[PDB]
DNA sequence: AGCTCTAAAACGACGTCTA
DNA sequence: TAGACGTCGTTTTAGAGCT
RNA sequence: AUUGUACACGGCCGAAU
DNA sequence: ATTCGGCCGTGTACAAT
């Protein structure tokens, strides 16, 4: 005769449920005995670092629904009706309280602020199906609601598992051979003009103390009065890039950079004065628009304002660093600014620190991550032509055992 | 890549209390070094209305000053005031006869001066003059403060002289600094000074900017400037706040840094040093001196006999507070370490039998940095270690104040040990994010650069006015 | 459970500071403000002073 | 299609009829 | 006097209801 | 100069051609 | 002249998303 009813039991299936997850995100959860009034629970926090529990308690009311849906529910929200009994009473305790709503039919659980109610209305709660959702990602969110925002000097450690993020060094894959030889000059600036007279003209060469180094093979090109033929050989890159000698590594570098600067010449352009790769502007007074992928995205690289006229390009300051016997590219974003897209803009100071002040953390990312778009897909040959010398690959990403508690600080 | 995140370095307040915000563990526990008798007498220097001005900023501190934004209250908090919660356990009180009045006559006098340089100095002279007549009565202050009046700071920071600017030309360079020249030539005096503007202790008053003539100056809230105005005249005073609460098992370490300045003809360049170590009990020892030697130059970096001489005069002073030389030896310079600077750090050593010895160059100019995903930088404290150079986040995100107090994503410090380093970057980084906690200028704990790197620089403004061979105090009370 | 029950009436008020102490006699001033429009238009005309 | 009471299950003792 | 039957208290979800 | 950061501008230095 | 490294100094904008 005795009947334990599926309410019954789906019910405790909910509570047994939100406390997996509650344990899943770190914390602790004691679930109260018969003699329970308005509280299934208590959640305390836990440090996910040190283990140490932060004593901070939470009570948790959790309602379970095998299906169906709830008031006005939608694609994006929804909305939930308190009983008055239950709203006193968690208004008349001494800890915050949370409701957490379990839907077994699709296994979701969203969790919100009993006080947290609808403005102008004591007992509706508005949930948002986009950031009321009940899992670890929400964790620095509830503790939150155990610090009291008036009082000073109470804090609390991020309760996040930990977070990811990306370092704006690019691997560079170094070809296996490097043409090295002698040369009549012992400067490369008297070369130039040697060059320029002969066919074939490519600026991926270095001349520094009267020896020739390059990526390509000299003789296949016109640089053919620049370096003595005899003597042209093709040797390790071990032996030039990966060596402690000052002067190679300067040799190599210079020759990194006008390698990417004749890499990349399809859609950047240097310059010299300030050794800034900005995004070449096609056509005085036309535009340019770039798309990337990171989810495919278009930064818009090349901007005019009206006025008198100003030419924003995007711009990075790319250097060269040589760290555990490999070589990474740095990426420094900036901007550079031109008068009619070619001729650069005097008095840039004012527009420069404008665009700089207002960027944040977010727009910096975004531009390391299309400058790195584009230098990996630079380094792509797809074929006729020669395959580009290098190719540079995104480095492993970063992991961070903390995390920035972001999500509880929309309003501040 | 490797990569740390350090959590916040603990301090010490009070009768051993610890927290790690200097703002709250001052509220809590009080200051570190309890001051002997409740009242700090404050000396005032300024026109009638700045001293009576200032006056009432002091006691209305006592009172007890509202959050300047409510809803960050950790990074803007209140002031409390002379309840239970006083920050520093003391009244700044400003006694009768310790205040010097300058005459509306004396201010006409230095901005009726044509050039700039000549008023600075004319300017120092009298200042030299009124702080002397107060500590020679009897009024006996702990620290005398400075209220500078608005036409004065005109003349002496703007250069503004009735509309045209003779000195300019005159098409003179490096226009002389009066903050710098004043605490020079007030060097000989037994009581620190402090310069406040008016903007400070009065939100009504506005000061123009020097090129930006239309734009006034953009001041923290009224509570953040006392925090950080009191803190700096509790320091002066000559209690020390608070100390980096030390571990109870690591090497006795001193740390020294070395900077650089120039020579006020733009040219030359001399090294200015700073040595932090623990007072051998609760006390925490911030010293400034400039090198002994003569040997000009302009290289940004020290030369072999050159740094013996720092290291020795580091451990000697070391030496004259523990009665034994440290066991471990941090030195961060703001430029490379070069192999005729590393030699003659090790032979100094040597001759002292110090046994570890770790040589940090202290980069502020790298390209490299770290991004997360998100509309906010990374946390304070996270740390890469890119093949034994550290990359340390001293400034970002921070949990305990809820956002990231700054203007633009955080540049990163790159730490480059040379190659006689004993300890390895991961706890050198750890030592380097703590130094940055220590910097009593301020009561913000987020601080960019590490103390003695930070006492180097400040030290090198006072000494490019001072004349070498000159014996100067090396307390750091002077100079911040 | 008297004793017991005093632990949570957290007579410590919730961090909430009070500028204001002691006062003596308060008064009024026959001053009185002025809001002024923010537009106002001036020009020349064909009469000296309005005469 | 929302609320709101209303059913349906369980446990916890305790009067109240109902003999 | 015993002895179910009942009312009272709670949670638990889910339905027929008035709207 | 309550406080520091970011940015802009300027000066200068070290190694080899 | 270059190419690679770096450093110190004086101003404005802003109080932090
Ligand atoms: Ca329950
Ligand atoms: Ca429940
Ligand atoms: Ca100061």
């Amino acid at each position: 005769s005795k009947r334990i009813t599926d309410s019954q039991v789906l019910g405790e299936l909910g509570e047994t449920a939100i406390k997996k997850i509650v344990l899943e995100t770190g914390f602790l959860y004691e679930q109260r005995g018969r003699l329970e009034a308005g509280t299934d629970g208590i959640i305390e926090l836990r440090d996910p670092k040190s283990g140490a529990p932060l004593g901070k308690l939470l009570g948790v009311q959790v309602k379970s629904t095998e299906s169906g849906q709830y008031v006005r529910e939608n694609d994006n929200s929804f909305e939930y009706l308190l009983k008055p009994d239950d709203l006193k009473y968690w208004r008349t305790s001494n800890i915050p309280v949370i409701i957490v709503l379990w839907r077994k039919s699709d296994e979701t659980a969203y969790w919100k602020d009993v006080s947290d109610c609808v403005r102008g209305e004591e007992r509706r709660l508005k949930f948002d199906k986009g950031t009321d959702v009940f899992d670890p990602r929400s964790a620095d969110r509830i503790g939150a609601l155990t610090i009291d925002r008036r009082t000073p000097g109470v804090f609390l450690p991020p309760l996040n598992k930990g977070e990811d993020a990306i370092i704006n060094l690019l691997r560079i894959r170094l070809p296996d051979e490097i043409f090295i030889s002698t040369s009549p000059f012992g400067s490369g600036r008297d070369a130039v003009p040697e060059l320029v007279k002969h066919g074939n003209v490519r600026f991926d060469w270095v001349i520094r103390k009267r020896r020739f180094v390059s990526f390509f093979d000299p003789r296949e090109y016109g640089t053919r009065a620049i370096v003595d033929l005899d003597q042209v050989e093709a040797v390790d890159t071990k032996l030039i890039a990966f060596n402690d000698e000052q002067d190679d590594l300067n040799d190599t570098m210079d020759l990194l950079r006008r390698t990417v600067e004749r890499q990349t010449a399809t859609q950047l352009s240097f310059l010299r004065k300030d050794r800034l790769f900005h995004f070449k502007a096609v056509g005085v007074g036309k535009s340019r628009s770039y798309r990337y992928m990171s989810k495919v995205v278009s930064a818009y690289s090349s901007k005019k304002k009206d006025g008198w006229g100003y030419v924003r390009h995007h711009a990075a300051r790319l250097r060269f660093e040589r760290l555990a016997d490999e070589w990474f590219l740095v990426i420094d974003p900036d901007f550079h600014f031109t008068t009619d897209g070619f001729q650069p803009h005097r008095y840039p100071e004012a527009l420069l620190a404008g665009k700089k002040r207002l960027e944040r953390n977010a727009a910096v990312r975004g531009q390391v991550t299309m400058w790195q778009h584009l230098l990996v897909e630079s380094g792509k040959h797809e074929v006729d032509k020669p395959a580009p010398l290098l190719q540079f690959e995104r480095l492993p990403v970063i992991q961070l055992s903390q995390a920035v508690p972001e999500s509880s600080w929309n309003r501040t | 890549f490797k990569a740390h995140v350090f959590d916040e370095p603990m301090l010490e307040f009070g009768d051993g209390g610890q927290h790690c915000d200097p703002r709250q563990g001052l509220r809590e526990h009080g200051p570190l070094q309890p001051r002997s008798g409740d009242v700090i007498r404050v000396g005032v220097i300024g026109t009638d209305d700045t001293v009576a001005g200032f006056t009432e900023f002091l006691a209305e501190t006592g009172r007890g000053i509202e959050s300047g934004n409510k809803q960050l209250i950790n990074l803007n908090p209140d002031f409390p005031g002379l309840g239970n919660q006083n920050p520093f356990r003391c009244k700044f009180e400003v006694p009768d006869g310790a205040t010097v009045t300058i005459s509306r006559r004396q201010v006409n006098d230095i901005t009726g001066i044509g050039r700039h340089d000549e008023a600075v100095r004319h300017a120092v002279e009298l200042i030299s003059s009124q702080l002397s007549a107060l500590v020679e009565g009897s009024a006996k202050p702990d620290v005398i403060v400075l209220a500078l009046p608005i036409p004065l700071i005109e003349k002496l920071v703007n250069a503004k002289s009735e509309g045209e600017d003779s000195d300019d030309d005159v098409d003179g360079g490096d226009m002389l600094n009066f903050r710098d020249l004043l605490k020079a030539k007030t060097l000989h005096l037994p009581v620190p000074t402090q310069i406040v503007w008016p903007d400070t202790w009065d939100d009504a008053a506005k000061i123009p900017r020097k090129i930006k003539r239309d734009s006034n100056r953009q001041t923290q809230v009224k509570a953040t400037r006392a925090w950080n105005l009191l803190n700096a005249l509790f320091y002066k005073a000559g209690k020390v706040p608070w100390r980096l609460l030390p571990d109870q098992a690591e090497y006795r370490t001193s740390f020294l840094g070395i900077g650089f300045y120039r020579d006020l003809d733009g040219q030359q360049l001399w090294t200015s040093t700073a040595q932090m170590f623990d007072e051998r009990g609760r006390g925490l020892i911030l010293r400034g001196a400039r090198a002994q030697t003569e040997t000009r130059g302009r290289h940004p970096y020290l030369t072999a006999k050159d740094a013996e001489d720092l290291v020795v005069q580091s451990i000697a002073a070391y030496k004259a507070h523990h009665r034994h030389v440290p066991a471990r030896l941090v030195v961060l310079k703001t430029s490379r370490f070069r192999s005729e600077e590393a030699e003659g750090i090790d032979a100094a050593l040597g001759k002292s039998g110090i046994e570890m010895s770790d040589l940090v160059w202290v980069q502020e100019s790298s390209p490299i940095a770290i991004f997360r995903d998100g509309n906010y930088p990374v946390l304070r404290g996270t740390f890469v270690d890119l093949d034994g150079k550290g990359l340390l986040y001293t400034r970002g995100s921070v949990p305990f104040y809820g956002t990231f107090p700054g203007l633009r994503v955080p540049r990163p410090l790159l730490l480059v040990p040379h190659e006689n380093s004993d300890s390895t970057i991961l706890t050198l980084a750890k030592d380097v994010l703590a130094l940055t906690k220590v910097n009593w200028n301020t009561t913000q704990f987020d601080q960019k650069l590490p103390a003695p790197i930070k006492a180097a620089r400040e030290v090198g403004r006072i000494l490019k006015h001072v004349e070498f061979g000159t014996a100067v105090s090396s307390d750091f009370r002077r100079y911040t």
